[PDB]
RNA sequence: CAACGUUGAGUUUGGAACCCUGAACAGACUGCCGGUGAUAAGCCGGAGGAAGGUGAGGAUGACGUCAAGUCAUCAUGCCCCUUAUGCCCUGGGCGACACACGUGCUACAAUGGCCGGGACAAAGGGUCGCGAUCCCGCGAGGGUGAGCUAACCCCAAAAACCCGUCCUCAGUUCGGAUUGCAGGCUGCAACUCGCCUGCAUGAAGCCGGAAUCGCUAGUAAUCGCCGGUCAGCCAUACGGCGGUGAAUU
């Protein structure tokens, strides 16, 4: 059967929103469009500028808070050694482009990068990791178990990892999943970080879903 | 009868107010049916 | 869908921007001004601008995908993308609602 | 001066109200309170699936809450104390004078 | 109804006469849940029955229902690969139900003008035992007794 | 009273009696009755004066013969024209923009 | 009180052809445009979607549209 | 097709495929036997044909016939077959139908003494 | 005329008075001022039998909380009502009366709890559920 | 809530005492009593209580099944087209028509149909918008345009119900198809193919064979109101809101 994105299930209980703004119903469509444009930009830039310098760049999430004056972007990021160490620091170099995109009329932009302490207590980062290893034609067993290890030494109470597609390039697709510790998906009180990710292989697409249970 | 566009009912169902089902008291309805003279 | 449909739409928008106030003007002109044989020529003016200049010719498509059907206006988005994005919490104020 | 706050999430708007009400309580101007207005709640429903099945729906709302705050007498200090105030990025303020 | 049985519901009293019976019949006469109309129809039936005869209509009720109340009916049983009509005996509430029902049924089929006229016609004909709603009950008995041999719980 | 336009309203209220003429619906009936003549009774209770008034008033609006040949010459004309509506009148298929895949039954019965 | 409709190109074509007093075949795609008395005795070939069908205009035609006279759907039998 | 079966609705639907005259006649014959003897019960025969494989798709050349029977009383007789040739498939379905039918007739119409 | 009887019998608005009760059921809300002397039923500046249409049922609902007592000639009732239809307004009037009655004298409790007039009726309309015609009504359904 | 007076009201006073709004909090846990039960979980009853044994509805859908559905939302392996299998345009077409199958509306009438006069909702939507008032039209609509970025103003008439007056058994004052005439609106464009009005027309159809579907209480039945899509709509659809309110186990 189908479950609900455990993100969406708890909204306004144990999980905040990402875009924190408000708009009158007409402007709502426009504003949403703007958020999409800058999320697009900021993902593209970081992808191209970090994967040229050969590193694993966690982009954990993008929080956007619109105020009448200044629109502020907070990047939750796992390893900003790639973004900070380059000479044109990501702050300014992105500030210029992201402010090219939305508008500068009545709105100026502020970029603030946040270091998420434990990178492997976040699903999104971890799934980018497995995506890297499976893009390397490492067997999925090894990748799964490495992820499990890194994470359970990274302080996690429970985790469930699913990988679906043509596995090892074999002709008939399948679904392989591992549950570890304790992961209630039905308990609304439980803090649950979910993430979905997609990979492009020689053999076509591969999906990864990850559940992380941080406690109540 | 609800399928009658000549009746208040049928207008009200068809969502067209018209000669039969008037907007206000000042819009002329169809020619009056008022007179009858029973006595006794 | 096809890129070319989104392009058709863009070009319609642009043309409607060009001829917008001309349309309002010839419209209030044929509305307010009598003399039927005069309205022949002002409706000869109406029929000159490109058929892609009419506001009834514009068509709203979802701005992420471009899906021509199923567009709930407030979000300028098609139902599916709208839904996934309700689950990744990109929509401010959006909550699964049980009344 | 009457301000109409409108925001989605509750904690942000009542905290923002707490800031305004205490910043106008400090500067000694009289306040007619954080009067709750009726919550306006929009329902939309959409097809769960990308094809076919018509009975799979998804109901989601948007809840907007409206607070009203009436400050009676506008001191120079009161106007400046409430024009300076820092209100979180998810609340909207309307000032009718 | 496989698991739970039914709890009892408050037996009401008709507003004018404080009766359980009259309220039973105004509930069974109901259609599209307009009680406004049902009460009117039944009260004009009491008016025509007090018009035709000088006897207390409150009694003509008990005569009408004592008259058409079946004490026995049959039921289809599957016994030994054989399909039997078995004369199962009827409870009291079910008796009053059946009564009110054949009364109302034969009342809806009358040739007349109003419903108050029909209902009064049939209360008048059932209180004397003179009509279709009593005939129907007696047929149920006729077909209960011809089948009397098939009750082994006898 | 037979005299009104060769036809027979019979033993009823006057309006719904007058309606039996082809050419009189609900509107012309209560208009003629409650505006010009002014009287509402049974049919056979109509005094000679009121009756004369009625005949004289109903004589200025079209009737069975006239209307039947009127719509007949409209339909005829359209059939000669060879327009679309006419093609449909000739063929026996609905011309008002109704779909032919399912229910023509009223008009297909012929 | 409201105008009837006729397409521009068509109206000036029939204008020129009525002025120069000749009967010529006019190929038109306006199935919309009304037949205005100033066009009678003309032969107008209207688009049915593939072929242009010639139609001869009569006194009777006026007040109608053009595409009434050009059958679009090809149907004979089952 | 049959007169004694005239009371029955024979519905022949190509799904992905084009129906010929020989397919028609063959359907009438093989479903014909199946139903004819048990006709008194039978009501509606729904036959769908699904072809796949060869030049159309991946996998073997499969032609799959689904039939469905209803009786005046019992519903839902479902028969699904996969084979090489349409003809083969139909023969298979008829083989199944016959069995299910005479199972129904067997159960109910036996005056089966069922005591319980 | 009745507006002046209600206005002159009650100077202090609908809030001030000592003995009050509020019924609510379905979408109908009714605020009930109880008074001493005679008896009259004024519902929204109109009479009981006027407003409630004289459907014996509804009248009986309104007059029932006073019949378990016998105070019909001892009390005078003025109520204002909005929301819903008239049945629910009748019920709400019944309840609000029961509450005002427990406000006057607390010894009325034992009759009113045996009759069951003190309980707010919780039954309200069930929402429309998607894929269904109304509430529990499913579309006409073909097995085939 | 009351008052002053008006149908335009005021912002014109007091009250925060009723209601309502929406924020915090309390309340229901077999918690208490009695009876049962190996002591056990519980099961029948009783008290208090607005509520009593998941109090009522909703979101919630395990491991998996059907190589179910979807490459026409989106993404994608591979294959294939690439002066055409891509792209611009105006007309058609998706709306055809011997029939067959399914979902729906209106019905066949006095528990009813027509008319006139009275009463009571909820929830919604609304600045390229909703549009009061007034004026012209029998009428859709047309001219005028307050007020309102919405507990303020508008859509807005709720309809069933009720007091009266007609029909009291008819293919009718039932039912309203079909079709003609004359128009209104949207829109460059209403013939194929929009919707709405006025006059006329007045088909079938007397509760429907075999079979079969929905429902356990605010439910069925029955009455209307709103929304989204939207220049205009094919909406009787779909998503909601309330009015009246059963029988049965
Ligand atoms: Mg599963
Ligand atoms: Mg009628
Ligand atoms: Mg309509
Ligand atoms: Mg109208
Ligand atoms: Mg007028
Ligand atoms: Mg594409
Ligand atoms: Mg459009
Ligand atoms: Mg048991
Ligand atoms: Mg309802
Ligand atoms: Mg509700
Ligand atoms: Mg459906
Ligand atoms: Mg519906
Ligand atoms: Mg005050
Ligand atoms: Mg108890
Ligand atoms: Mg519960
Ligand atoms: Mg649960
Ligand atoms: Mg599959
Ligand atoms: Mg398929
Ligand atoms: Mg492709
Ligand atoms: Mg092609
Ligand atoms: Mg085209
Ligand atoms: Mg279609
Ligand atoms: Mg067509
Ligand atoms: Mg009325
Ligand atoms: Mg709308
Ligand atoms: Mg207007
Ligand atoms: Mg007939
Ligand atoms: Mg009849
Ligand atoms: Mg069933
Ligand atoms: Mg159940
Ligand atoms: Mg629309
Ligand atoms: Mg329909």
């Amino acid at each position: 059967g189908q479950k609900i994105n455990p993100l969406g299930f708890r909204l306004g209980t144990t999980q905040s929103h990402y875009s924190l703004w408000f708009s009158q119903p007409k402007n709502y469509a426009e504003g949403l469009q703007e958020d999409q444009k800058i999320r697009d930009c900021i993902k593209n830039y970081v992808q191209k500028n970090t994967k040229t310098s050969s590193g694993v760049e966690g982009i954990a999430r993008i929080e956007i808070q619109k105020r009448i004056d200044l629109i502020q972007v907070i990047i939750h990021m796992g390893f900003p050694k790639l973004l900070i160490e380059n000479r044109p620091q990501g702050v300014e170099d992105l500030k210029i482009n992201v402010q090219k995109e939305l508008n500068c009329v009545n709105r100026k932009l502020n970029i603030a990068i946040t270091r998420i302490a434990k990178p492997y207590g976040d699903p999104n980062i971890l799934a980018e990791f497995i995506a890297g290893q499976l893009k390397s034609r490492v067997s999925f067993r090894k990748a799964m178990k490495k992820a499990i290890e890194l994470t359970e030494q990274a302080d996690t109470k429970g985790i469930q990892i699913q990988i679906a597609g043509r596995i090892d390039g074999k002709e008939i697709a399948r679904i392989e999943w591992i549950r570890e510790g304790r992961v209630p998906l039905q308990t609304i009180r439980a803090k649950i970080d979910y993430c979905a990710y997609t990979v492009r292989t020689i053999y076509g697409v591969l999906g990864i879903k990850i559940w992380i249970f941080m406690g109540e | 009868g609800r399928g009658d566009r000549k009746t208040a009912k049928g207008k009200r169902f068809n969502h067209s107010f018209g000669n039969a089902r008037p907007k206000n008291k000042n819009k002329g309805r169809g020619p009056p049916k008022a007179p009858i003279f029973p006595k006794g | 869908a096809r890129k070319s449909l989104i392009q058709r739409e863009k070009k319609r928008r642009n043309l409607e921007q060009k001829y917008h106030l001309i349309r309002r003007s010839s419209k209030q002109e044929i509305r307010k001004v009598t003399s039927l044989s005069d309205k022949w020529e002002i409706h000869g003016k109406l029929q000159s601008p490109p058929r892609n200049s009419a506001p009834a010719r514009l068509h709203r498509r979802c701005f992420l995908t471009g899906r021509p059907r199923a567009n709930i206006r407030d979000f300028g988005l098609s139902g599916h993308i709208l839904r996934e994005m309700v689950h990744t919490c990109l929509l401010p104020g959006a909550t699964r609602s049980s009344w | 001066i009457r301000i109409k706050l409108r925001s989605y999430w509750v904690p942000l708007i009542e905290d923002s109200c707490k800031q305004i009400m205490d910043a106008a309580r400090t500067t000694n101007a009289k306040i007619m309170g954080p009067v709750p207005l009726p919550t306006k709640k929009r329902i939309y429903c959409v097809l769960k699936s990308p094809h076919v099945h018509k009975d799979a729906r998804f109901h989601f709302e948007i809840r907007t809450h409206q607070r009203l705050i009436d400050i009676l007498y506008p001191t120079a200090q009161t106007i400046d104390s409430l024009m300076q105030l820092d209100l979180p990025a998810g609340v909207d303020v309307e000032v009718k004078l | 109804s496989r698991r739970g049985t039914v709890e009892e519901k408050t037996a009401k009293s008709d507003p004018i006469y404080r009766n359980r019976l009259v309220n039973m019949l105004v509930n069974r006469i109901l259609k599209h849940g307009k009680k406004s109309l049902a009460y009117q129809i039944l009260y004009r039936a009491v008016k025509k029955i007090q018009q035709k005869t000088e006897t207390n209509p409150l009694s003509v009720l008990r005569q009408a229902i004592r008259g058409v109340t079946p004490d026995i009916a049959v039921k289809a049983r599957r016994v030994g690969g054989s399909t039997h009509q078995v004369p199962i005996e009827i409870g009291s509430t079910q008796g009053k139900a059946l009564a009110i029902r054949w009364l109302l049924g034969a009342a809806r089929k009358r040739p007349g003008r109003n419903m108050a006229f029909k209902l009064s016609s049939e209360l008048v004909d059932a209180a004397k035992g003179s009509g279709d709603a009593v005939r129907k009950k007696e047929e149920t008995h006729r077909m209960a007794e011809a089948n009397r041999a098939f009750a082994h719980f006898r | 009273v037979r005299v009104g336009n060769v036809e027979i309203p019979n033993n009823k209220r006057v309006e719904y009696s007058l309606q039996y003429i082809h050419g009189i619906g609900r509107s012309r009936a209560r208009q003629i009755l409650c505006d010009l003549t002014l009287e509402n009774k049974l049919t056979k209770e109509l005094s000679e004066d009121e009756l004369l008034q009625v005949r004289d008033e109903v004589t200025k609006y079209m009737i069975e013969g006239d209307l039947r040949r009127f719509n007949a010459i409209a339909i005829r004309r359209l059939k000669e024209i060879q327009c679309y509506r006419g093609v449909r009148h000739i063929q026996g298929l609905p011309c008002r923009g109704q779909r032919t895949k399912n229910n023509c039954r009223t008009l297909k019965r012929g | 009180k409201k105008n009837p409709f006729v397409a521009n190109h068509l109206l000036r074509k029939i204008e020129k052809l009525n002025k120069k007093a000749e009967k010529e075949i006019i190929v038109t795609w306006s199935r919309a445009s009304t037949i205005i008395p100033t066009m009678i005795g003309h032969t107008i070939a209207i688009h049915n979607g593939r072929e242009h069908l010639p139609i001869y205009i009569t006194d009777r035609m006026v007040g109608h549209k053009l595409g009434e006279f050009a059958p679009t759907l090809n149907f004979r039998g089952h | 097709w049959d007169g004694p079966l005239s009371s029955v609705k024979l519905i022949l639907q190509g799904r992905n495929l084009e129906v010929s005259d020989n397919v028609r006649s063959h359907v009438e014959d093989k479903v014909g036997k199946s139903v004819a003897k048990h006709s008194h019960l039978v009501r509606e025969v729904d036959v769908r044909l699904s072809a796949r494989g060869g030049d159309l798709s991946k996998g073997p050349k499969l032609r799959r016939c689904e039939v469905t029977l209803f009786t005046k009383r019992h519903g839902v007789i479902r028969a699904e077959e996969d084979a090489e040739s349409l003809y083969s498939s139909i023969d298979l379905v008829s083989s199944i139908i016959q069995r299910k039918l005479r199972k129904i007739k067997d159960k109910v119409s036996d005056h089966g003494r069922h005591m319980k | 005329d009745l507006e002046k009887f209600v206005k002159s019998r009650l100077p202090g608005g609908f809030a001030a008075q000592t003995v009050i009760g509020t019924g609510r059921r379905k979408c109908a809300i009714a605020r009930v001022v109880l008074q001493e002397g005679t008896g009259k039923f004024i519902i929204n500046y109109r009479d009981a039998k006027e407003y409630l249409q004289g459907n014996p049922l509804w009248l009986q609902y309104v007059k029932t909380p006073l019949a378990t007592l016998g105070y019909e000639t001892n009390y005078d009732v003025f109520v204002k009502a909005h929301g819903g239809g008239l049945s629910g307004q009748a019920q709400a009037i019944s309840l609000g009366v029961a509450r005002a009655l427990l406000k006057v004298s607390a010894s009325h409790r034992a009759p009113l709890k045996q009759e069951g007039l003190l309980t707010r009726d919780s039954r309200i309309v069930e929402r429309k559920k998607p894929g269904l015609k109304k509430a529990r009504k499913a579309p006409q359904f073909s097995k085939r």
